């Protein structure tokens, strides 16, 4: 009934020195039922990364919305929208349905190309902003996922321990939600290069 | 199961260096009527503990007979009834805790909030709050309703931790619930401007003081807007 | 209603789906194929609210037929099973929702690869080896996850479906009359007439 | 999940070690089978509270059994205690779905299904739980009555796994018990952990997967 | 509490200066009496937003009245208040009273209760408050009073209203409309309390 | 949340805690809930977040290219009409509580604005679940003829009342201080008097430490030339 | 309608070591967005060293306690003195919460000591009494937020041996009391950052064979 | 609409008349003063059935009393009404005005409302009317006034609860209570519509 | 409730009731026996809430057989209806009723005569040629009211009985896994082992 935990599932982002992490579990169930442990969350646009929690109909709608609108910013513009345009662009649209909302827990993450800044942020479903430094949270595991982050986490981490923790954080988060795990995929982002890595976790 | 009907407003109390300090408004309300404009919801138990009273005043007029009845009944063959075996603080207040716990497991609670101030015979301050849940708090200050917004933040500026007590005079905490009392009728729909204040000072015992009134209020900027 | 499964094998895509359509305490009939052909190698089936089923099945079926003339060629099933799922995202926050879930199970004639798409009412689409709607999906699920292989034949795609469809007869309350079963191959869609 | 099935050798118990409360996940270490006397077990689903205590009091009753009438309690009687206790409850919300396991001389290996409704089966297989379908699809598809007790033993275990793996309610771990004339015994704490990616292994199914 | 007088030289309006959210005092030295022309004011009961919507929209069309057509009648004003809460009487709660000084009918007092009736009076009290003083004010007023009389007779009519009900307080602001123009008057706790 | 406003001599101060929380949860510690109308005009939001930060931005936007048609620096009593009308028309579906402080050609100006569309007009006002802390306060503290030091400090203790008392309420003062003639000055993270302890324990862990399953390079550029 | 349950907020942490246990408890008090109490002990040593707390609502807590104190007190009257064993105290409060199956006791309980080999234990329960050794229990606010952790840094979940790619999990050891204080205090500062119910004060109650020591932190009172 | 006043002599209760059935009045002329011993009354407000069982209970036990203990205080019956309102006050809507005259304590006015309360006062105003004539009688009570003023005072006071209440009417029925015992007055519609 | 059927024809009564106990989604059993033996010449057949059925039957069994021992003598099957109707018209006004409905079938040995009596869980007792309990009635009783006679053997009696299970499994929703069949005549209950 809850739109928001039908499918379950999550997404987190973590800053470090000169990078990001964005990491998502692999569910699509339906309440209790299992359906795929393939469906990943984690889309990107160019440089920038979305990772997208909640009812799955609706994360699959606004990777094809955002696709549309980034593709077009792209042939307007004549460069890749950056991290901290496109989170403006999320909150905009998100916030055009205010009274019919997509029931979702968006994370953006990504490098400033010109900057070299590392950023994240993540949204409620009407397009609140929240900017944290540290890190983002979302989806069936929020509550856990703020947990392990905040005892987890320090400051200026290298990609390879970064890695470490938002895996560490994700993985320990899932394994306390009955509708999230099946799987997860970690991204390591630096300024020019993005390693994709699968996890190994239980399959409960 | 009931709902309310006669209502006192906040009641509000704080430790001082030497005892403590607890004061409540004479308002009977009905609903938005202010009905009844001389009510006493400070209720004196022996030298040595006031109880204060909020919410349903029949709820409180009861409480108030147990209280009497209490003190009748410890007398009872009871030579050290005024010396060492007395009624404490700590014994009415336990007293009340357990009825209001098992009123409400009944489903049938005393629609009251409930502050007992005293000082024991070892002379250390007691402050203790029970309401119609059976949950039950200490605290260097205390306040029931709207004065749990209000008061506390006020009192907790001049005992913000234990510590804090000792260095308290007794003029420090009065002026502080004075104040408090002044803020919450500026801005309690429910509240009036007559109320009681009692202190339990270790050394100079009850002190009760009936008739107080709300003064020094500004309204000058009122005809500016 | 109810029963509609789907299993993707090495070089196919089958579809077994219950003949029973049940109106209150009658089955009104007993050989109903809760299925439409949307193309020569992509066939949908379907199961959910009486009369928004069909609607919907030959809605898409029209769409796709359309397509099919206009361009002299045949969509992917890739392509088939995106617009499906749009159409019901949309029809999710309409003034009244079409209450149908569907699997797609369609031949890609240039990848030569059989394709499995499951669609719930909401919009919801992913790519399966095996996918099933309902409460089938509670026995078939788990039975599958044992004994399927990604390298099976048509044939063995076939008695890994009858095990399934026995799992089915034995532990489920309702009769679903037995199922229609077609195969999706590189030669189109052909019906199983002896199940 | 846990199931119970009759068969040439005996009796295979198995359940998994998942507590829920709602989608959070309050433990992955749970005992869902109370040993009630060397050829007695019960197994447990439903409310927590419920299981335990109505469960460890009919230990009590079944002990109570053997000093008044000098003799172990058959298991047609261990279950009727149960299913007439919630039986008087009915209506007040107990949460209790149970197989009472044993041998007895007078009645070989028994299988009883109570439930909290006060249903009370005698059967040769049951499943019970969230997850009783998932066992049901594996255990219904490879169930002969003449397994080795080797291969019970894994039926019962894979067919926990199974639900384990697709019920979001079942996890943790699978606990397996081999009741025979000589009682039960205890066949091991096989965490999914680690079983999942064995099983994957070893009999090349859970192709759905990520390898 | 909200009350208007019409005396000898001209009409006096009247209201205490609190805001309420449930039992919360919002503010305690809010302004009730609002102008819609020179001397003609309105006094406003019930919801905060519903009651300051209306009164912006009466100004604006007796603003644009006037440009087109001079000085309106109290009357006038009054109607503009009828129609607008009689047409959103199912999404309004606000009782008005309108009073107005011109030099032909002198002073005059309109009230417009939930319904959106129009009640032309010698005088008319409304707001929570004034439940508890239908009795005093019936005994106490007299037609072809003084300034100093019906400010004495708003002053204690108000300052009971005050002291009974909960959902009234602050200083009682009054508003003096005569030839000479307008006059704004306020009393503190202090001088009306002890009365 | 909990906002202030508190006019003084020669303009007017707003400030706000900068917690922000879904449910009983804490999103973002150091949240800025201080928005910005136009360059003079500065407001602070509760309630619905996204609803505030929409309606701050949408009055914003027009009160801009207004001053711009007009030629004038923008007015309080324009953004207060905006807001009231476009609250009012949505009937309290738009969840957004705002206080209103700006300094114009008319002077130094502080108003509060509730979801249904109700404006407030006063020398100091408050807003949110800490509000009740905060007017405590402000009630016991406040006189006429404040100074710029004195309005600044009885904002901050106004807002510190809220952090420890309100538990929807925490972490840092941010103030904006908009005075006649002047620049707003708008000093975020004004007080800091909730900075976390070290931690007893480094949770960096060694690598190595998490099972992968797969690795891959993805290709964020675009499409290469030759 | 009356309504006979609050919520007094608050979050306890109980931790078995090889021959300690700790069960810690912040000291806030709350009722919706007011603080009641910051300091309002709700970690009780029950005598026969164990230590409980009922975190939730505070008015069934107290009782709670209060009743199983009194069981104890009873037991040494009734069996001569004799020491009633964590195994046994547990059994007891699986009757004490069950006895209200139909209008429970809204608590979580956990209780701490050492068993009958000297070993740390740990036992936690449900509203209505269903109970189950551990070597670790968070309960009540901020349960959701420090049991990952503790299933990560107590019971090294998710973690293997470097260059083991997965082969070998890291081998589970006991914790020394320093060490055990450490992630106790981490978690209530991590706690107390994310959770706007627990904050004030953490106290922590320390039994081994020698009794019950108490240690008391300040935590952040925003 | 009833209320009792204390003054020098004695004390005086008064009353309406008016019973009603929603907005039917099924008896006009009903006496609501009734006694409860020689020089003690009491004036009923609330549910008919509940105010006539209870009245009934309490002068049972104060012919009891008078049989033990003698002659009850006015106090004491005010206390069994007390009693039998509070104890059961999830079954009862009744607001009750005590009235007596002890030779010791003189004239004393005792008042419980719906909670079971009791509340000694100078005087006392209860029922639905009384809500309108709060200001009224605040204003116009002053302390030792004698019968005739006393009198004049009710009829005043009761007169505009009459007017402005709906659920009041009929005559005015007063009980005056002094040393030379119990005076019964009325005043029809005629004496007290044009005060 | 499932499938319960009963058929007195010459010298026997017959009674068919379905094997299937569903809970939920699962059939948990297909083997069960909804019928108990309460005398020699009295079988008495169940269908309704879980729990209920059995425990309301056994409670049955068991008083008959005491009044067996007591009297050593078997109750005509007039007599077991009487009894097992009233208990239910107990039940019925009881805190928490049984839940069932039953057909007792009985061969009277004194009259000579086969008989079938349907209760349902208000005590109302028929006796009839042929009855059911639940959905099954709506297809067996016009089926039978065309073929049944009064003077059939026991082997037309089944055949006319596979009739009704046939019609039941073609157009009934629910998977009933077939009937368990017993004949009460002049030597007792006995069950035919294939059906
Ligand atoms: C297989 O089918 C398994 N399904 C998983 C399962 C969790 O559904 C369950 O039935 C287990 C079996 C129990 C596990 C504990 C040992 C005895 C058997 N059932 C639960 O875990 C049970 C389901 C509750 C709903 C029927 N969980 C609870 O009762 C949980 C357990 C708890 F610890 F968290 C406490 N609890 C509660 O529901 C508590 C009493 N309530 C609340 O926390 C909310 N009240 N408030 N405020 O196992 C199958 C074998
Ligand atoms: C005399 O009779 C006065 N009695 C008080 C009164 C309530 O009848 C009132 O009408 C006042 C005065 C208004 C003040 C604004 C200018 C027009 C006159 N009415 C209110 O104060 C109004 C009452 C609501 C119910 C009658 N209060 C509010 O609108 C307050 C203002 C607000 F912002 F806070 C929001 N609010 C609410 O009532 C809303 C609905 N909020 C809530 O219900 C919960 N809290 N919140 N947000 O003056 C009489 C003349
Ligand atoms: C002054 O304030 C008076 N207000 C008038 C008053 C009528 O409300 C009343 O309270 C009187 C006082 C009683 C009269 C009986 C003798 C002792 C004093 N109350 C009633 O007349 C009473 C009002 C009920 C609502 C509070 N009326 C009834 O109970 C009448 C009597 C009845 F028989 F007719 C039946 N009945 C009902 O109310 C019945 C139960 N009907 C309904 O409730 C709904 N009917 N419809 N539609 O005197 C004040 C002192
Ligand atoms: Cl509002
Ligand atoms: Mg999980
Ligand atoms: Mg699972
Ligand atoms: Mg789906
Ligand atoms: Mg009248």
């Amino acid at each position: 009934s809850d739109p928001s935990s039908i499918n379950g599932g999550i997404v987190v982002a973590m800053t470090g020195k000169d990078c990001v992490a964005i990491a998502c579990d692999l569910r699509l169930g339906s309440q209790s039922l299992g359906v795929s442990n393939k469906f990943e969350k984690i889309f990107h646009y160019g440089h920038v990364f979305l990772g997208i929690t909640g009812l799955a109909t609706d994360v699959t709608t606004l990777n094809e919305m955002f696709r549309y609108k980034t593709n077009l910013y792209k042939l307007k513009e004549e460069r890749a929208i950056e991290p901290e345009t496109f989170t403006q662009l999320v909150s905009s649209s998100l916030y055009e349905r205010r009274f019919g909302p997509y029931f979702v827990g968006p994370v953006v993450a990504g490098i400033n190309s010109k900057s070299g800044k590392p950023f994240i942020a993540g949204f409620d479903l009407i397009g609140c902003i929240d900017e944290a430094k540290d890190f983002i949270v979302s989806g069936t595991a929020s509550d856990q996922l703020f947990g392990m982050c905040e005892s987890l986490y320090e400051p200026n981490l290298e990609p390879e321990d970064l890695f470490e923790t938002i895996s560490q954080a994700l993985l320990n988060a899932a394994d306390r939600d009955a509708l999230s795990g099946w799987g997860a995929v970690v991204y390591i982002i630096k300024k020019d290069e993005v390693v994709k890595r699968y996890l190994k976790m239980r399959q409960d | 199961t009931q709902q309310p009907i006669v209502t006192g407003t906040s009641v509000i109390s704080m430790k001082y260096d030497n005892g403590v300090i607890i004061a409540a408004d004479n308002l009977g309300s009905y609903g938005s009527l202010l009905r009844f404009n001389g009510v006493e919801r400070l209720i004196p138990v022996g030298d040595n503990t006031v109880v204060g009273i909020s919410g349903d005043i029949s709820d409180m007029q009861h409480i108030e007979r147990l209280l009497k009845d209490l003190v009748t009944e410890n007398a009872y063959d009871n030579p050290l009834a005024d010396a060492e075996e007395a009624l404490e603080p700590s014994y009415i207040f336990e007293y009340l805790a357990t009825v209001m716990y098992q009123r409400r497991s009944k489903m049938n609670p005393l629609w009251n909030a409930i502050i007992v101030a005293g000082v024991q015979s070892n002379g250390d301050q007691f402050l203790r709050y029970v309401n119609l849940l059976g949950v039950t708090y200490s605290s260097p200050t205390l306040a029931t309703g709207f004065g749990a917004h209000m008061a506390n933040p006020l009192l907790r500026k001049v005992v913000d931790r234990e510590s804090d007590i000792p260095k308290t005079t007794v003029q420090v905490a009065e002026e502080a619930i004075v104040n408090a009392m002044r803020v919450l009728y500026y801005r309690d729909a429910r509240s009036s401007r007559n109320f009681s204040l009692a202190i339990i000072d270790k050394n100079t015992g009850l002190t009760f003081k009936k008739n107080l009134q709300v003064e020094n209020m500004k309204w000058d900027f009122a005809k500016d807007i | 209603m109810d029963i509609i499964l789907g299993i993707r094998v090495q070089d196919s895509v089958i579809l077994a789906s219950s003949k029973a359509v049940t109106r209150g305490i009658s089955v009104l009939k007993d050989s109903d194929d809760k299925t439409r052909q949307l193309s020569p190698h992509t066939l949908m089936s379907f199961a959910g609210e009486a009369g928004d089923t069909v609607q919907f099945a030959e809605y898409i079926q029209a769409n796709i037929q359309l397509y099919s003339i206009r361009e002299d060629y045949e969509l992917s099933p890739q392509a088939v099973s995106s617009f499906v799922r749009q159409e019901l995202a949309k029809s999710i926050r309409s003034r009244r929702p079409y209450q149908v879930n569907v699997l797609i199970g369609g031949y890609d004639k240039k990848k030569n690869k059989p394709e499995l798409y499951q669609i719930d009412y909401l919009g919801t689409k992913v790519e399966l080896p095996y996918g099933a709607h309902g409460y089938s999906g509670f026995y078939t699920f788990s039975l599958l996850d044992h004994h399927y292989r990604p390298d099976m034949t048509t044939e063995e795609g076939l008695d890994l479906l009858k095990l399934c469809v026995q799992e089915l007869e034995k532990r489920m309350p309702m009769d679903f009359k037995g199922v229609i079963v077609k195969i999706v191959d590189k030669d189109g869609i052909r019906q199983v007439d002896d199940f | 999940t846990t199931l119970a099935f009759r068969f040439q050798g005996g009796i295979i118990v198995a359940v998994d070690s998942r507590a829920t409360a709602g989608n959070w996940v309050a433990s992955q270490t749970v005992k869902k089978v109370i040993e009630i006397n060397p050829f007695l077990l019960g197994t447990m689903a439903g409310g927590a509270a419920d299981c335990q205590f109505w469960e460890t009091w009919l230990g009590s009753q079944c002990r109570l059994h053997e000093l008044r009438e000098k003799e172990r309690i058959s298991v047609a009687a261990a279950s009727k205690i149960l299913s007439n206790l919630v039986y008087q409850y009915k209506g007040a919300g107990l949460s209790m779905g149970t197989m009472i396991c044993g041998y007895t001389r007078k009645e070989g290996p028994t299988i009883y299904y109570v439930d909290s409704d006060g249903t009370r089966l005698k059967g040769d297989i049951f499943c019970v739980g969230s997850g009783q379908t998932f066992a049901y699809g594996v255990l219904d598809s490879n169930y002969k009555w003449d397994l080795s007790v080797e291969d019970a033993l894994y039926l019962g275990k894979r067919s926990i796994l199974a639900a384990a793996h697709r019920d979001a309610y079942s996890g943790g771990s699978v606990n397996l018990y081999h009741v025979t004339e000589d009682g039960w015994i205890y066949h091991g704490n096989h965490d999914v952990g680690e079983l999942f990616w064995k099983v994957k292994e070893e009999e090349g199914s859970f192709n759905n997967v990520i390898g | 509490t909200i009350m208007a007088v019409e005396f000898d030289g001209g009409v006096v309006m009247g209201s205490d200066s609190r805001v309420s959210a449930g039992e919360a005092v919002v503010n305690r030295v809010f302004d009730k009496l609002s102008p819609l022309h020179e001397r003609i004011y309105c006094a406003l009961s019930g919801s905060a937003a519903d009651t300051q919507a209306i009164a912006d929209i009466v100004q604006y069309h007796l603003e644009l009245y006037t440009s087109q057509y001079g000085t309106p009648s109290t009357e006038t004003a009054a109607s503009v208040f009828k129609e607008l809460c009689y047409e959103n009487k199912d999404n309004l709660t606000a009782g008005i009273i309108v009073a107005g000084y011109d030099d032909k009918n002198k002073g005059e007092v309109y009230t417009i209760p939930l319904g959106g009736s129009v009640h032309k009076l010698p005088y008319a009290i409304a707001g929570s408050g004034s439940t508890f003083i239908y009795g005093y004010c019936d005994k106490n007023f007299r037609e072809n009073m003084s300034k100093e009389e019906t400010v004495d007779f708003i002053k204690h009519s108000l300052s009971q209203a005050i002291k009974w009900d909960g959902s009234s307080g602050g200083v009682i602001r009054m508003v003096v409309l005569t030839a000479a123009g307008v006059e704004r008057l306020i009393f503190y706790p202090d001088e009306y309390e002890q009365l | 949340t909990t906002i202030v406003g508190v006019k003084f001599n020669n303009g007017v101060v707003i400030a706000a805690d900068t917690r922000s929380t879904q449910g009983p949860i804490v999103a973002d510690k150091n949240c800025a809930k201080l928005h910005r109308i136009s360059p003079k005009i500065w407001c602070a939001g509760a309630g619905t977040a996204a609803d505030t930060e929409a309606v701050t931005q949408l009055i914003g936007s027009n009160i801009e290219l207004h001053s711009l048609y007009t030629s004038r620096e923008p007015r309080v009593v324009s953004a207060l009409q905006m807001l009231k009308q476009h609250l009012f028309k949505y009937q309290g579906h738009i969840g957004a509580y705002l206080i209103v402080a700006g300094v114009d050609p008319t002077g130094s100006h502080l108003f509060s604005i509730h979801a249904h569309g109700s404006t407030d007009v006063g020398y100091y006002l408050s807003l949110g679940s800490g509000s009740l802390a905060a007017m405590a306060v402000l009630e016991s503290h406040w006189k006429q003829d404040l100074t710029k030091e004195e309005a600044i400090k009885l904002a901050s203790d106004a807002i510190q009342a809220g952090i420890w008392n309100d538990l929807g309420s925490g972490s840092n003062v941010d103030v904006c201080v908009m005075e006649i003639g002047k620049d707003a000055e708008y000093l975020r993270n004004y007080l800091t008097p909730n900075v976390r302890e070290e931690k007893q324990k480094s949770y960096k862990f060694p690598r190595g430490t998490t099972a992968v399953l797969k690795e891959s390079i993805v290709n964020i550029c675009d499409i290469q030339e030759e | 309608q009356f309504n006979p349950y609050g919520d007094n907020g608050g979050t306890i942490l109980g931790i078995a070591g090889e021959d300690f246990a700790v069960l810690a408890g912040d000291t806030r008090n709350i009722t919706d967005y007011s603080i009641n109490s910051r300091y309002e002990p709700k970690v009780f040593d029950c005598g026969d060293n164990i230590v409980m707390s009922a975190n939730g609502f505070a008015a069934d807590g107290d009782a709670l306690v209060k009743r199983f104190k009194n069981s104890v007190k009873w037991y040494h009257f009734d069996h001569n003195d004799k020491k009633l064993s964590i195994n046994s105290a547990a059994r007891n409060i699986q009757h004490l919460l069950y006895g209200k199956r139909f209008f429970p006791y809204y608590v979580h309980t956990i209780i701490a000591g050492l068993d009958e080999d000297g070993k740390g234990a740990v036992y936690s329960f449900d509203p209505v009494g269903s109970y189950e050794r551990e070597q670790c229990r968070a309960g009540g606010a901020a349960a959701s937020l420090i049991m990952p952790f503790l299933d990560n840094q107590v019971n090294f979940k998710n973690q293997y041996e470097p260059g083991t790619n997965g082969k070998v999990k890291k081998p589970l050891k006991y914790l020394s009391v320093e060490e055990v204080i450490k992630l106790v205090r981490d978690s209530f500062t991590s706690a107390t950052e994310r959770h706007i119910q627990v904050g004030d004060g953490l106290e922590i109650l320390i039994v081994t064979k020698d009794g019950v020591r108490k240690e008391f932190y300040e935590l952040k009172r925003d």
